[PDB]
RNA sequence: ACGAGUGUCGUACCAAG
RNA sequence: ACUUGGUAGUACACUACU
């Protein structure tokens, strides 16, 4: 327990509490979500993502390897093995960011133009302002952090802290139920949980 | 002080001695007289006897092991051909034993009901429905047997246009509450009750309707039955294997599905939805959709209508004259019932007779489950009438409670299965939930074992089907289910091959991923579709728990059980001649093998503890008084032998049996036998009665039989004083197809068996805190551990034996030789034998236990002689036939053809049968378990010898419960194929069981590859598994009807137990909703009913009322599972805390938020909040209002309930008690009860204890007889009678509510009703004052005092939900470091005993921890001002009255002790094993896993916390000396250094570490403080890199580090990736004085080693090698690859020493070659080189 | 009729005419 | 066999293993 360690947009103190990112396997870190990485971002005005990663280690890590076992109930064991020179924690974090930011931006396109498109920006403003008013529920902060991360990667970290709340609570329901849902991404369940909780809470309110 | 000389002359001992060889007799007699306290060594006798029998044991082991080459691999496989042959044999046997009927009209009703959809057009008015029914009955068109009677019935219920007059007459009758009032051709007696009008019905038609149709009086009374009237025939059942019968059953099922799958045309709106729909939908939307679809179907309406109609039929079955009938209606305006006159339903074994009538617009639109009598045309459609149905109270209760069972079954079978159709599941579930007959039990009970054994690798299921399986198919659904079971058994084996193992992710410390793959390839059993393996096992095991308990009739079940016992006894008498055998004869024991195994096991067990006798004495209170042992002072039943003519005797009649009729009694009337005629008709009848254990102890103490001596001395004296043992039996009443006999014995037998059982228990490896009848879920973890170990053994071994093969094959992969090598590699094999023993207690060789007493080294010769004398007498016990069975057999009038009961009782000359070899059920659990473990040890030895014959590797594990056995075998060999090994293993398992007198059950024993099945618990290849549904279903069918809160609490506990076994959250919410709904139905508490509390308390809805006051449970599913029944108060307090905490403290720990409570104001509090806070302050933390009168109550007799309905106080049960007469004598005395009260007041500890000596125990028993609830615990509470109590008498006062601290009659009668109780409770609570200080006390002693509640509150407050994950590695976990979360160490009873006696060192507690427990209790008492308030109240009352009131002071003391007991009990939270998605290493890990596992059914999430949930407190900061802080610092730095080395860049590691040291904190202790502690300690040599990087290293540290070379200093310059699989770079360095070695290698090739010395000579080289490699380095050196050698070099070599121990040396090439080559010339232990050494 | 059953039972009981 | 009147609270029930 202690004050956060600010090395770029990363928070090493909050890395200490991220138990699923403390794997010593290159494949496990590489194949994580943006939710696991969202807890590490406290940029507070950072326009890039590849500065704090210089504080992450560059030593080789382990990677998984499989092998069949000669037994009557056949099965395959998967163990850890010393990786190559390019299997480092920093490289795994970079690959995680590169894949997951793209996946999320595709999941929150909301447009025929793209993620940065002004209509998508207004939709994201409405989504963030919903949580600005409605008390933070258990499935909101994760999305807020992911949106902030993807805005940093898209070069408009400026247009996240400049969010101005535009309230008629009946309008929210329509805008949200018509909001489309993903199928392939880990947000195939997350964003639907968010919509269900938000519509239920605004109905109660 | 003296032994028993009588034992040597006993007939049983002489028989036992003459059956043994002469040397064995000498050994037994020398072992009995052996004194381990006077011999040179304690094990002189055991070692001598072990050596004497060693040769025979070795010969037996070797001969059994050599059979592995004689196996053929042809074991019992449950393929389709064998199942078909077994089925054919079964059909022949059942056709022989039953009368098979191929005709359809012999079918019994599958469901005792017919149903039709409601008419939306017609009105739902009772009078209009009655008029419509009357018009429809009269207009029946056609002619039949009862058409005229039905039309006459319709006529005699008409009212014409006098509906208004009928309504006013009914209202007038019901207002004041007989003479029938002529309305219009109707003799109305009451609302819908009519009198049979003789003018409207013909006499012949009336007789036909009431005798032939309803069975009312058609029979002849028992006094008039003659020889030609008794029925002799076999039970008639339908031909289940007939083609036409099966087609008819299929037609019935198809029609039921066609009619019942329609929509109701309504909107689903009920209690379950309106109360728990949000939670169910949040947990899983598909479950909400499924239940919403269920509510829309005709199935739900049909079953709800049947339940409601049954309730309305029962409610009017009280006052029925012989010439009347009643009409019952329900919410369906087309379904009615005619209730026919019978006995009062609330009388003994009374039945109800009804006939269902349905009006339907179109024919064939009738639900007819084999119950219809006829469909006749009438005006405007058709009218269907069913046959008359007679039912008893238990079957009516099952019908009433059916809807919850149906909903639970439908939702359990459909959970997460899109391939299943809801209609088929609903059809099957409605037919299995409304079944109240033994026809489907006879299929559900054996289907489990049949299908599980057919799915197994090897099982004996063919002979089970051919010999034991016997379907009992009286209904068409029975035929359908028999066909389903047959198809499942046919398909089980050929679909076994569709199960696949999950990929195993192991990491040298844990297995992250394991289990069975979840692919829907298996074929569903009960309905079309596909299921996974887990869903297959659920379908197999689930219908066994639908069955109703207690469907057996005493008349037949008593005779059945007596026949079973007597048949076993007669078979043993006339066919078991030899006691000892050597060819595995049934019911014989191999003498020498048994003796040797017992000697070896006793030597192993007694060597592990040097104070075993003291453990036995202390753990079982052997030196304490008899009154301090719970089992000797309980309310259980025991037997008394004597002369009880007066007690049991409760015009003359003669017996029906001609063999017991005197010539002067012929001119009399025949009557049912009772005690008087039984006593007169039996010459050698021994009299007996059943009393209570505590009352028997009271009587024995009063008559000076028992004294105040230590209990063990009294037991030893009783073992020789009590020579004749008598037992009786009764039917258990379990849900199986056949009942279990339970034996009740005397008190003295209880003492004698207690001593032996406790002696044998301390050697067993079972948990002393659990019971045999209730195995704990901790075994669920044990299984897992074993499996994991075996998995590792399978991975390391095969790999180790196939490394060379794989390497060569791979080099050749980039061919005939390839397959030649591949067939020469060692293969692995996994086997799981899941076995049960057949007739564990009945067909057992008791004589073997004799040796277990003779060979015991912890007993004296006198004690051994007395125990063996007791066992000899026990082998002479006599079983008393119950008087009811004798009544049954004395009124037959026809001699049974082959009567075993008459033969074994000398034509009923006596009522006792001598039972010799059958030690009765449950009397010798631990002794038998110990001998079973010895048998398994012998079997393991046989397997080890057999496998080492093949030069393979083996690992055998064996878990042994009472008789349940689970043996897991892992084998790795390259010799023979696996089927031969499996066949050998099973043959040797059977032979090992037969050697020790046991026998494997052909019904439950089977063999699998990847399925462990211990007691109701599964291990699916490393993954724990439990059928959680059996906890949900049992929560619906089982209800004691004690009260609303009691039933609700029991059901919530069942739901919590189901959650702990892996129940998905949506199903748990469904179970909780169903529990609440059923509890509200039973006690009329639904919105708008009589007892609805919503409008009596300041609550908007039921969520705002505590569940103790008939509210609903508002708590997260995480709190219920981890706390349970205290989650409502905790959640309410947390909601308050969140509501009234400033926003600057909203996201802090619960402690910091509670610290701000003092700034609250009571004025700005909602009335509901004040109400609930007052309840918490004065009803939970105090005893302001008594739920019942407390005089005579003890400290543990106050629950968490507030409104407790009264129950039965059976006077018949009480008058049998010897101490009750003494209590009644004392009560009717001038100054007896007041003197007793004064004595209790002078010695208040008797309120907590119950007397630790004779006089105090008797006084306490007499005092407790005043409790009025202790008397209700000694009485009979029939669940059926209590069920009809809530229907017949709903407005009767039942609650003994008595305000605030004293401010002809029905058997159950209270003082106020429920609504009056609510009103009085509100009137009294408003008189109390709540202050900010009171709220502080509430928060301080409900949350702040218990670390567990603080943790739970913090988890609810600080939780942050994270990434979704998939369940792949479910594992068992307790709460890590839970002992830090225990505020009070000891049990509440011990803590209260210590508090009352004011003594930290009591006869059962540790004086060190009891002091802390006492100081906790004293702090609670002082801070809540409990004692001060009690003293103030006592003084005020005494001043007001003038003289001291003993009654008031005694009541105040009782309240004080009950409050203290409840507070101490509220601390203990029995968090047992949980099943969690991942492995738990800390408390935070456990809480996060448990919280994230209980929010969605599809996936589990990751939960993080803003702050520390486990904040340091009174149990966390305290209890930690200097070494604890030392370990904390060590853990902190071990963690931080490696975290920096793993996740921090090299150039920023030192700065990061400096920041960690100077600024952060670990476990609430500053890191700087920890670093200072480790620098100022003797362990700084373990943190040299840390000291060097910071700069605090000294030359003294280096001298200390390199000065430990004296003990060969071993260091690992690098960690291996996996040290068990041998992966990762091996870089090892060993150093001593003037010698060092360094070894480098990767995986299994040690690349090289360097040996630095000071004298380069071969002698120094070898001595240094031995001294270095012999250290504790951890490198194996035998798992490394063998290398070639070159001359002049030195090599690290390994060699075998103890078949598992190895020697590592350094040798030369010529040395190795010479020694190996001379070793070849004559197992084969050769020096194997591994690595090269550079000297 | 219904419940139970290869064990004779339940299928209310009593009195009076 | 039939009519009238009267009576009826439980399976009087329950083991070992904590
Ligand atoms: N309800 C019980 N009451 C008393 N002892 C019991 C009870 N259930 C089990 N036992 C004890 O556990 C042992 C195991 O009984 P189990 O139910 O496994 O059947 P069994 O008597 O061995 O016969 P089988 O397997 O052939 O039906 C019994 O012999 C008895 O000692
Ligand atoms: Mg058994
Ligand atoms: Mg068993
Ligand atoms: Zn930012």
């Amino acid at each position: 327990e202690g004050p956060p360690i600010k090395t770029g947009l990363l928070d090493l103190t909050e890395l200490m509490k991220s138990q699923d990112l403390l794997n010593l396997n290159y494949d496990n870190i590489r194949n994580s979500n943006l939710i696991s990485f969202s807890k590490l971002i406290c940029c507070e005005g950072s326009d890039n993502i590849n500065d704090g990663l210089e504080f992450l280690s560059d030593d080789p890590m382990n990677f998984t390897e499989g092998e069949a076992i000669h037994s009557t109930p056949i099965f395959n064991i998967y163990y850890s093995k010393r990786g190559e020179r390019h299997m480092t924690y920093r490289n795994a974090i970079k690959l995680l960011i590169e894949r997951e930011t793209k996946i999320f931006e595709e999941a929150f396109t909301f447009s025929e133009n793209g993620f940065i498109s002004p209509e998508n920006l207004g939709c994201l403003e409405a989504v963030v302002s919903l949580i600005k008013l409605l008390k933070t529920n258990e499935w909101s902060t994760v999305i807020d952090k992911c949106i902030h991360i993807c805005l940093i990667k898209n070069g408009m970290d400026h247009m996240y802290h400049s969010f101005d709340v535009p309230i008629n609570w009946v309008m929210f329901r329509e805008f949200i139920n018509s909001l489309p849902g993903t199928d392939i991404p880990p947000w195939n369940v997350m964003t639907e949980n968010f919509k269900k909780k938000c519509i239920a809470l605004i109905n109660s309110k | 002080k003296t032994g028993c000389p009588e034992f040597w002359k006993h007939p049983i001992y002489k028989e036992f001695k003459m059956s043994m060889p002469v040397p064995e007799r000498r050994l037994f007699e020398e072992s009995v007289k052996f004194n381990a306290y006077e011999s040179e060594r304690w094990n002189t006798n055991l070692v001598k006897i072990r050596e004497y029998t060693k040769k025979d044991y070795s010969e037996h082991i070797s001969k059994s092991a050599k059979n592995i080459f004689l196996a053929s691999g042809f074991y019992k496989q449950p393929n389709k051909n064998e199942i078909s042959e077994g089925w054919t044999l079964m059909v022949e046997r059942v056709q022989d034993q039953r009368e098979i009927s191929k005709s359809l009209h012999d079918q019994k009703p599958s469901i005792h009901f017919i149903w039709g959809a409601h008419n939306p057009g017609n009105s739902n008015n009772a009078t209009f429905k009655l008029i419509l029914l009357s018009k429809s009955l009269q207009s029946i068109k056609g002619i039949s047997t009862y058409t005229e009677a039905f039309k006459s019935l319709g006529k005699m219920m008409d009212i014409g246009d006098k509906a208004i007059e009928y309504e006013e007459f009914c209202m007038s009758l019901k207002s004041k509450a007989l003479e029938p009032k002529q309305i219009n051709n109707a003799l109305v007696l009451w609302e819908q009750q009519f009198m049979i009008n003789n003018d409207l019905i013909d006499k012949s038609e009336k007789l036909k309707l009431f005798k032939n149709f309803c069975g009312i009086g058609k029979h002849k009374q028992f006094k008039n039955k003659m020889l030609e009237d008794l029925e002799v025939s076999k039970p008639k059942i339908l031909d289940f294997d007939d083609a036409n019968m099966y087609l008819a059953s299929l037609t019935m099922m198809e029609q039921s599905k066609k009619i019942l799958s329609k929509s109701n045309g309504l909107k689903p709106d009920n209690f379950i939805l309106n109360e728990f729909g949000s939670r169910i939908k949040d947990a899983n939307k598909e479950t909400y959709d499924n239940m919403h679809k269920i509510f829309e179907t005709g199935y739900w309406q049909c079953i709800s209508d049947f339940s409601t109609l049954m309730k309305n039929i029962l409610s009017v079955s009280q006052y029925n004259r012989h010439n009347t009938f009643r009409i019952a209606m329900c919410a369906n305006n087309n379904v009615f019932a005619i209730v026919f006159p019978s006995a009062d339903i609330k009388t003994k074994k009374a039945t109800v007779v009804y006939s269902i009538i349905v009006l339907h617009k179109e024919e064939e639109n009738i639900f007819n489950p084999g119950c219809l009598h006829g469909t006749f045309k009438c005006m405007n459609g058709y009218i269907s009438i069913s046959r008359a149905i007679r039912l008893d109270k238990e079957r009516c209760q099952r019908i009433v409670s059916s809807p919850g069972l149906f909903l639970t079954t439908c939702l359990l079978f459909k959970h997460d299965n899109p391939t299943l159709v809801m209609s088929d599941i609903m059809n099957f579930s409605i037919y299995t939930s409304l079944s109240i007959t033994k026809s489907v039990l006879s299929l559900t009970e054996p289907a489990r074992y049949m299908i599980m054994n057919s799915l197994a690798i090897s099982s004996n299921v063919k002979d089970y089907i051919a010999e034991k399986f016997s379907p009992y198919t009286k209904t068409l659904f029975s035929v359908y289910m028999t066909r389903l079971i047959k198809n499942a058994c046919f398909d089980a084996y050929d679909q076994r091959q569709r199960v696949q193992l999950r990929d195993i992710y192991l990491s040298d410390y844990d297995i992250t991923q394991k289990g069975i793959k979840d692919n829907r390839e298996l074929t569903s059993i009960w309905f079309p579709g596909s299921v996974t393996l887990k869903e297959y096992l659920t379908q197999i095991y689930l219908p066994f728990y639908f069955n109703a308990k207690g469907l057996h009739e005493k008349h037949h079940v008593m005779v059945d059980l007596a026949k079973t016992i007597l048949e076993i006894e007669c078979e043993q008498r006339e066919n078991i001649k030899e006691i000892w055998s050597t060819n595995c004869t049934k019911q014989t024991v191999n003498l020498k093998i048994l003796i040797h195994s017992l000697c070896k096991n006793l030597l192993a067990d007694t060597s592990r503890h040097n104070h075993l006798r003291n453990r036995i004495e202390n753990r079982n209170n052997f030196r304490r008084s008899i009154t301090t042992i719970s089992t000797f002072t309980s309310s259980k039943s025991c037997l008394k032998i004597g002369d009880f003519r007066k007690e049991k005797e409760l015009r003359k009649m003669r017996l029906a049996n001609p063999m017991f009729v005197t010539d002067e009694q012929v001119c009399l009337e025949v009557g049912h036998c009772n005690y008087e005629m039984l006593r007169n008709a039996m010459p050698n009848y021994t009299d007996y009665i059943s009393t209570k254990v505590f009352d028997r102890l009271y009587e024995l103490l009063d008559k000076k039989v028992l004294t105040d001596k230590p209990v063990i001395e009294q037991i030893m004296d009783m073992m020789i004083d009590h020579k004749k043992f008598y037992f009786t039996f009764f039917n258990k009443g379990q849900k199986t197809s056949k009942d279990r006999e339970i034996f009740v014995g005397e008190y003295e037998a209880k003492m004698c068996m207690y001593a032996v059982e406790r002696i044998a228990k301390e050697r067993c490896k079972l948990n002393p805190d659990e019971m045999i009848s209730e195995p704990g879920d901790g075994k669920l973890k044990v299984l897992e551990q074993k499996s994991e170990q075996e998995i590792r053994f399978l991975v390391e071994t095969t790999r180790q034996k196939n490394r060379e093969i794989d390497e060569a094959i791979e080099a050749l992969a980039t061919l005939g030789k390839i397959e030649k090598l591949s067939l020469g590699k060692a293969k692995g094999l996994k086997m799981e034998i899941n076995a049960d023993m057949s007739k564990w207690s009945a067909q057992d060789v008791f004589y073997k236990y004799f040796w277990l007493i003779a060979l015991d080294p912890i007993l004296y010769p006198q004690e051994k002689e007395r125990i063996l004398y007791f066992m000899c007498n026990y082998m002479d016990k006599e079983l008393i036939l119950p008087d009811e069975l004798l009544f049954n057999l004395l009124d037959q009038k026809v001699a049974y053809q082959n009567d075993i009961i008459a033969t074994m009782t000398n034509q009923l000359n006596s009522n006792t049968v001598l039972i010799k070899r059958n030690w009765l059920q449950g009397n010798f659990n631990y002794t038998s378990s110990y001998v079973h473990s010895c048998a398994m040890s012998v079997y393991k030895e046989i397997l080890k010898e057999a496998i080492t014959l093949l030069d393979g590797s083996i690992l055998v594990n064996s878990l042994v419960h009472s008789d349940d056995n689970q043996t897991s075998i892992t084998i790795v060999q390259d010799k023979m194929e696996n089927d031969k090994i499996i066949d050998f293993a099973m043959k040797e398992f059977e032979r090992a069981c037969l050697t020790f007198g046991c026998q494997a059950n052909m019904k439950k024993t089977y063999v699998t590859n990847c399925i462990k099945e211990f007691v109701s618990l599964f291990n699916l290849y490393g993954e724990p598994f439990s059928i959680y549904g059996r906890f949900l279903l049992t929560s619906v069918g089982d209800c004691a009807y004690i009260g609303p809160y009691e039933d609700l609490a029991s059901r919530i506990s069942s739901a919590q137990t189901a959650i702990k076994h892996g129940c998905p959250p949506s199903l748990a919410w469904v179970s909780i909703a169903i529990s609440h709904w059923m509890t509200s139905l039973t006690y009329n508490m639904l919105p708008g009913q009589s007892n609805d509390p919503i409008d009596y308390f300041p609550a908007e809805n039921r969520k705002d009322i505590p569940i103790e006051l008939n509210g609903v449970l508002d708590a997260p599913l995480s709190m219920i599972s981890t706390v349970g029944l205290e989650s409502g108060n905790l959640y309410f307090l947390i909601k308050l805390l969140s509501k009234y905490t400033p926003v600057m403290q909203k996201r802090e720990s619960v402690v910091n938020q509670i610290a701000e409570v003092k700034n609250w104001k009571v004025e700005d509090l909602t009335d509901n909040e004040i109400f609930r806070l007052k309840i918490l302050r004065y009803l939970v933390l105090d005893a302001e209002m008594d739920p019942s009168d407390i005089m005579g109550e003890t400290s543990d007799m106050r629950g968490r309930s507030i409104l407790t309905p009264r129950k039965f106080t059976t006077a018949g049960s009480l008058r049998k008690l010897y101490s009750f007469s003494k209590y009644q004598d004392r009560l009717s005395s001038p100054g007896g009860m007041v003197e007793l009260f004064t004595y209790l007041l002078e010695k208040p500890e008797l309120l907590v204890t119950k007397g630790e000596d004779m006089k105090d125990y008797m006084e306490s028993v007499i005092f407790r007889y005043n409790s009025k609830r202790f008397k209700e615990s000694l009485s009979i509470q029939n669940p059926a009678q209590l069920f009809i109590e809530q229907i017949l008498f709903s407005h009767k006062p039942v609650i003994d509510f008595s305000g605030i601290r004293d401010k002809k009659e029905p058997d159950i009668l209270g003082k106020v009703t429920f609504t009056e109780a609510y009103r009085l409770l509100m009137r009294d609570l408003s008189s109390l004052e709540l202050t900010n200080d009171d709220i502080q006390v509430i928060y301080s002693y409900i949350i702040l005092n218990d670390p567990m509640m603080i943790t739970i509150a913090n988890t609810h407050i600080l939780s942050i939900y994270g990434s979704p994950q998939r369940r792949m590695g479910m594992s068992c976990s307790t709460m890590p470091e839970f002992r830090n979360l225990k505020l009070i160490h000891h049990s509440p009873a011990l803590v209260l005993r210590a508090y009352s006696k004011n003594n930290p060192d009591i006869q059962g507690a540790d004086p060190t921890e009891m002091a802390r427990d006492l100081v906790h209790l004293k702090e609670f008492v002082e801070n809540t001002n409990l004692e001060e308030k009690m003293k103030v109240r006592i003084a005020m009352n005494e001043a007001e009255k003038g003289q001291r009131d003993i009654v008031f002071e005694l009541k105040e003391m009782t309240r004080f002790y009950q409050v203290c007991y409840e507070y101490v009990k509220s601390t203990e939270h029995k968090i047992k094993v949980f099943i969690l998605p991942a492995k738990s290493y800390t408390t935070t890990d456990f809480c996060s896993l448990m919280q994230g596992n209980l929010i969605k059914d599809k996936e589990w999430y990751t939960v993080h916390y803003l702050k520390q949930i486990l904040s340091g407190g009174h149990k966390a900061i305290m209890q930690h000396n200097a070494t604890s802080e030392q370990n904390i610092a060590f853990e902190c730095f071990k963690l931080i250094t490696h975290f920096a080395d793993s996740f921090i860049d090299s150039l920023s590691r030192s700065a990061f570490l400096q920041l960690i040291i100077d600024e952060f904190s670990y476990k609430d202790v500053k890191v700087s403080k920890l670093y200072d502690i480790i620098k100022n300690g003797y362990n700084r040599t373990d943190f040299i890199p840390l000291l060097f990087r910071t700069g605090d290293l000294r030359q003294a540290d280096l001298d200390k580090y390199d000065a430990m070379k004296s003990h060969e200093r071993v260091t690992w310059n690098d960690w291996q990736t996996s040290r068990h699989l041998d992966m990762g770079s091996i870089n090892l360095t060993i150093t001593g004085y003037n010698r060092s070695i360094t070894i480098i290698g990767e995986d299994n090739k040690l690349t090289y080693a360097e040996l630095c010395l000071t004298r380069k000579t071969p002698e120094n080289i070898t001595i240094s090698g031995r001294k270095l490699l012999g250290s504790r380095h951890g490198l194996k050196f035998e798992n490394m690859s063998k290398i070639q050698t070159y001359p002049g070099n030195y090599y690290i070599t390994y060699r075998k020493k103890d078949r598992h121990q190895f020697v590592y040396q350094i040798h030369s090439h010529e040395s190795i070659t010479r020694r190996n080559e001379e070793h070849m010339a004559i197992i084969y232990n050769e020096i194997t080189p591994v690595c090269v050494v550079n000297v």
